[PDB]
RNA sequence: CGGAGCCAGCGAGUCUAACCUUGGCCGAGAGGUCUUGGUAAUCUUGUGAAACUCCGUCGUGCUGGGGAUAGAGCAUUGUAAUUAUUGCUCUUCAACGAGGAAUUCCUAGUAAGCGCAAGUCAUCAGCUUGCGUUGAUUACGUCCCUGCCCUUUGUACACACCGC
């Protein structure tokens, strides 16, 4: 494609949800680094956030990190239904949880 | 005492001729009547301790692997050894390894050798004697190695050692001293005049005493691979030992040598 | 490097311990007057061409 | 870091008589993914000339 | 389950005929599967 | 990995029962609903299998290889699924960087890779058998090892002495 070149402006290692993320992989496979989040989960989250996933995680603005975190604490409000989450139909609360990385 | 003595007598009625007929086992025993000899031979044959070869006009008795070890047990009743038999850990090629126990209750290792009529037995005997003498040479030189108890004509009974192989050992803290150890020990091998070509991961056995005093040792079992330095191909054998240590410490322990390793030309000024 | 060019003229049979090597009678290609006996590892039919290095070496038998 | 990786492609590709997928990652500046983006971009510019194209390896030539 | 002569050892359980491989080769010359090749 | 192309054959199928199922709607799927065809070279079936072909994503990093282990729920057969029968969804991502002493099988569509079908089948295979797709290397020599025999005949010391 078109070689879109950036004069610096990317950070090597970002940190999100209290966990270090390498800002050089694709954003799916850079957010796969944290616990409780796999390939298809980060993929569907960034498709609901409309993130270009052929772009690396160094070329990602923190506003999209805020969007990804908003889908983290709101998966069921952003049209990602109950089959896709970690703890569906709990016994303690009866709800559907997606247990995050450092909150296990 | 008496039945074991007569079974020792027919053991000694084997080193006279080839495949032994019936009246020689009658008369070498020198017992009273037809009863003891014939019912003993039938007890042998029903327990497969003896076999019948009937070559024309000629009865004969064929000893298999079964009816020997009792005498070895009797030979080891003489030498204070094993009372209880049987726990399978390892069925090797030229030996079958069992875990046994004495009257004292300590577990030991019983390597029976199966390498018929005389030659299977006798070559198992030569193998056991050769390995016992090699163990004696290693312990006399001072190599850390299991201590031999006895070599009951073709069955070697030795100690048990609390070790596990290095393939399941992730690393230790003192990796460069372990590399200097596994270099200097092959140096000591070349200073013995020998090269153990199978110096692999499954050979080297580590006993683990503590985590503070660090007073431990090693166990090296490479017996049908040790080759004298005078032979045709010992150069790359030594180099395979050195380089298997180095490639394991690069692959597993992620350690590269800062001092250069010894060559065969380095160790030619040794022994 | 002397590249000896050779000609298979007469096969002698199958030798070697494993029964793999072949004794081959050789017409030397550059000079017809040399007839050598050589040892060949591999399939050879009559009137084939070999590439030896020494015309002067001859080995009696093998085991 | 845009003006001190990108133009070395424009110096090296006219130097190299043979430009393919993994004889252009070898300069140790770039990844193996964006290298093919630079390949197609030099196709569009014209320094890279297509010889043959496959989905795993693509052969080109300098201009 | 052998429903013919109580001969569970080696039932041929295919197609419900349920004959043991001993008695199947007893009755092999009644069905027609015989030796050709 | 993500799309696309979509190539076979051996089988096998229901009665006094619930077999093989085409198609249509619902469900992310598992699956469910409604029927229809076939007792069979007819329907399932042209079994649109897998490996394969092409194009994009990846970029050598225990990696986007691996999928062991574990959590959560949802469905199917079974009276009964707990030590989970099994299927589906997300997550947790372990040893394992071509493997020792030693070991097995093999000469053309054979090996090897691949899946499918039939019996085990109430549910699943990593069990067994046949089928088809792609399709090497290298012998066509040997008794040198491993043995297996086939023989030839030096012979029984026809059982001798002893030291013991």
């Amino acid at each position: 494609s078109l070689v879109v070149q950036e004069q610096g402006s990317f950070q090597h290692i970002l940190r999100l949800l209290n966990t270090n993320v390498d800002g050089n992989i694709k954003i799916v496979y850079a957010l796969t680094t944290i616990k409780g989040v796999g390939r298809r989960y980060s993929n569907l989250v960034c498709k609901k956030a409309d993130v270009d996933l052929h772009k690396r995680a160094g070329e990602l603005t923190q506003e999209e990190l805020e969007r990804i975190v908003q889908i983290m604490q709101n998966p069921t409000h952003y049209k990602i239904p109950a089959w896709f989450l970690n703890r569906q139909n709990d016994i303690t609360d009866g709800k559907d949880y997606h247990t995050l990385a450092n909150n296990v | 005492t008496d039945d074991f003595r007569v079974l020792q007598a027919v053991e000694q009625g084997s080193r006279s001729h080839e495949v032994v007929p019936t009246p020689l086992i009658h008369q070498i025993s020198g017992m009273r009547s037809q009863s003891g000899t014939n019912r003993a031979i039938s007890d042998l044959a029903k327990l497969s301790l003896i076999s019948k070869m009937r070559n024309v006009k000629y009865d004969g008795y064929r000893l298999t692997y079964n009816g020997i070890d009792y005498l070895a047990l009797k030979t080891m009743l003489n030498r204070d050894t094993v009372y209880s038999v049987g726990n399978t850990i390892g069925v090797g090629k030229e030996s079958d390894i069992y875990k046994v126990s004495d009257k004292n209750g300590n577990p030991r290792v019983m390597k029976i050798h199966r390498l018929q009529g005389a030659n299977w037995m006798h070559l198992s005997r030569l193998a056991a004697n050769k390995e016992y003498q090699f163990m004696s040479m290693l312990y006399s030189k001072g190599f850390k190695v299991p201590e031999p108890f006895d070599n009951s004509r073709h069955i070697v009974v030795m100690e048990l050692i609390e070790g596990y192989p290095m393939r399941r050992l992730r690393k230790h803290k003192n990796i460069p001293k372990l590399y200097s150890d596994l270099m200097c020990f092959i140096v000591d091998l070349a200073n013995s005049g020998l090269i153990h070509c199978d110096f692999n991961e499954f050979n080297i056995m580590i006993k683990d005493k503590l985590e503070d005093e660090n007073d431990c040792g090693f166990v090296v079992i490479d017996f049908p691979q040790c080759i004298s330095i005078q032979h045709q191909d010992a150069d790359y054998y030594f180099q395979r030992d050195v380089d298997c240590i180095r490639r394991f410490f690069k692959k597993k322990l992620k350690y590269e040598p800062k001092p250069d390793s010894s060559m065969l030309d380095t160790e030619g000024f040794g022994d | 490097t002397p590249v000896t060019l050779a000609k298979v003229i007469k096969v002698l049979g199958r030798t070697g311990s494993r029964g793999g090597v072949t004794q081959v009678r050789v017409e030397f290609l550059e000079d017809t007057s040399r007839t050598i006996v050589r040892n060949v590892k591999g399939p050879v039919r009559e009137n084939d061409i070999l590439v030896l290095m020494e015309s002067e070496r001859e080995a009696r038998r093998l085991r | 870091l845009d003006q001190e990786k990108y133009d070395r492609i424009l110096k090296e590709v006219p130097t190299y008589r043979y430009v393919s997928v993994s004889v252009l990652v070898d300069r140790l500046k770039i990844g193996g993914s964006l290298a093919r983006i630079a390949l197609r971009h030099l196709e569009k510019e014209g320094i890279i000339k297509p010889i043959s194209k496959h989905s795993k390896q693509a052969i080109y030539t300098r201009a | 389950q052998c429903r013919v002569c109580s001969s569970h050892t080696g039932l041929i359980r295919k197609y419900g005929l349920n004959i043991c491989r001993q008695c199947f080769r007893e009755k092999a010359n009644d069905i027609g599967f015989n030796k050709f090749r």
